[PDB]
């Protein structure tokens, strides 16, 4: 089993791999975008934009399982890559490997007031104002964790 | 290693399958026990004139600062228990060579002469016939007591 | 002008202090300035495995052995302070993850939080003198100007 934790979403976070009854991390040594492509497509998250290292999503609490991932970007599982082997690692938890995938989505307001922006495919972007029902504004405001309703306003 | 292991066998290691290194980068370690003091010219193997090697040449140690604690530590290093006495003069021989003026300041509680604080800079000259010596007890089970 | 205490100092291999080195005995004698000793110790910090002398992996000497600096929090300010310490010109790049190769000895410094204007890397705050969690794969490097 593979999972991403502390990512603020579903398709991002520190890569946690499961082995021997414990959830362990992956060291970020030689953890390039090819390694991130495998875990993102394995998790049904499309391609990958970032192969984050140096514990970008926090330092994991578990035995580092893999050290030198040499994925070609074509296999469907992370453990099918060429690595040093299970448990063989010379890394700490300060350099756990995490990924940010194509299907990772984040929401923000930039001036809780400002232009509604959505983060998809690794690039921030606005949201169309057409057919913006009050329920959608309430959902957006609630997702920002600051309201349950809001008002659509013209650009500043 | 955590630094507290008794042997490198107990150290956890992290092997790498790829290329390791070049011989032009081999590691060398210098430890603190470099004294190289031995016992020579004695009836029983581990007593006699104290002989010390520095600067690539052996030499006899002066008895001016050769207290009974130094003899005790030297006997412990050579695994012969305690030191019975330090016979002054050339009882075991003056020694064919020069006299080393090293002033070991052992407290008698260390098991190696390298652990002792040795002072050899500017030490006063020693008479030729005043060469330090030691007669160890010879019993390994014998241990020093305060 | 001060007198001369000791002369003919002959240090062997092994002592890290001068007072374990044999020499001629102390004598309070006047000394001409010509025959006194003036020694300039080599630089505390050197750059190794670089194409020139102003670029390479940061090596620092402390605790008796040459060490390295980890790349954690190794920004361009650290490269600037290293470059001005070695006497090279302004810094250009501050490499990470042992770009020029893995280093020697222990890892003396990591997370050096320099402001880029310190006189030397020792005045720069850090997790100093060992116990750094970094390995030798994360040795920090710089690129100064010739
Ligand atoms: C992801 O990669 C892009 C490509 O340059 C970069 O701009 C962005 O800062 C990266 N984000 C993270 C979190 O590494
Ligand atoms: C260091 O900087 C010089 C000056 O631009 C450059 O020519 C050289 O390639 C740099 N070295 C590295 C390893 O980047
Ligand atoms: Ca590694
Ligand atoms: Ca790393
Ligand atoms: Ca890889
Ligand atoms: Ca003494
Ligand atoms: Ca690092
Ligand atoms: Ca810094």
């Amino acid at each position: 089993q593979l999972r991403l934790v502390n990512g603020g979403g579903r398709c991002a976070g520190r890569v946690e791999i499961y082995h021997e009854g414990s959830w362990g991390t992956i060291c970020d040594d030689s953890w390039d975008l090819s390694d991130a492509h495998v875990v993102c497509r394995q998790l049904g998250c499309g391609e990958a934009i970032n192969a984050t290292g140096s514990a970008h999503f926090g330092e994991g609490t578990g035995p580092i399982w893999l050290d030198e991932m040499k994925c070609n970007g074509k296999e469907s599982r992370i453990w099918q890559c060429h690595s040093h082997g299970w448990g063989q690692q010379n890394c700490r938890h300060k350099e756990d490997a995490g990924v940010i995938c194509s299907e990772f989505m984040s929401l923000r307001l930039t001036s809780c007031a400002g232009r509604l922006e959505v983060f998809y495919n690794g690039a921030w972007g606005t949201v169309g104002k057409s057919s913006m029902s009050e329920t959608t504004v309430g959902v957006v405001c609630r997702q920002l964790g600051c309201a349950d309703k809001g008002k659509i306003n013209p650009a500043s | 290693c955590e630094g507290h292991e008794s042997h490198l066998s107990l150290c956890p290691v992290a092997p790498r399958p790829e290329g390791t290194c070049s011989h032009s980068r081999d590691v060398g370690v210098v430890c603190s026990r470099y004294t190289e003091i031995r016992l020579v010219n004695g009836k029983t193997p581990c007593e006699g004139r104290v002989e010390l090697k520095t600067l690539g040449a052996w030499g006899s140690l002066c008895n001016s600062h050769w207290d009974i604690e130094d003899a005790h530590v030297l006997c412990q290093q050579l695994k012969c228990g305690v030191a019975l006495s330090t016979p002054g003069g050339a009882r075991f021989g003056k020694g064919n060579g020069q006299i080393w003026r090293h002033m070991f300041h052992c407290t008698g509680t260390e098991q190696h002469m390298g652990d002792c604080p040795v002072t050899a800079l500017g030490a006063s000259l020693c008479p030729s016939e005043q060469v330090a010596s030691v007669i160890c007890s010879g019993n390994q089970s014998q241990t020093l007591s305060s | 002008s001060i007198p001369m205490w000791v002369d003919n100092v002959q240090c062997p291999k092994g002592p890290d202090t001068l007072w374990q080195c044999p020499s001629s005995p102390w004598e309070k004698r006047l000394a001409s300035p010509s025959e006194e000793t003036w020694i300039t110790c080599d630089n505390k910090i050197r750059l190794q495995e670089g194409p020139t002398s102003c670029s390479g992996r940061v090596e620092i000497w402390h605790g008796g052995s040459w060490g390295t600096v980890c790349d954690d929090s190794w920004d361009l300010d650290d490269a600037q302070v290293v470059c001005q310490q070695l006497g090279c010109g302004p810094a250009l790049k501050a490499f990470k993850e042992a770009e020029f190769g893995q280093g020697t000895g222990p890892i003396w410094l990591n997370e050096v939080k320099c402001k880029g204007n310190e006189s030397s890397l020792w005045d720069c705050p850090a997790r100093r003198w060992g116990h750094s969690e970094c390995g030798h794969k994360e040795d920090a490097a710089v690129n100064c100007t010739d």
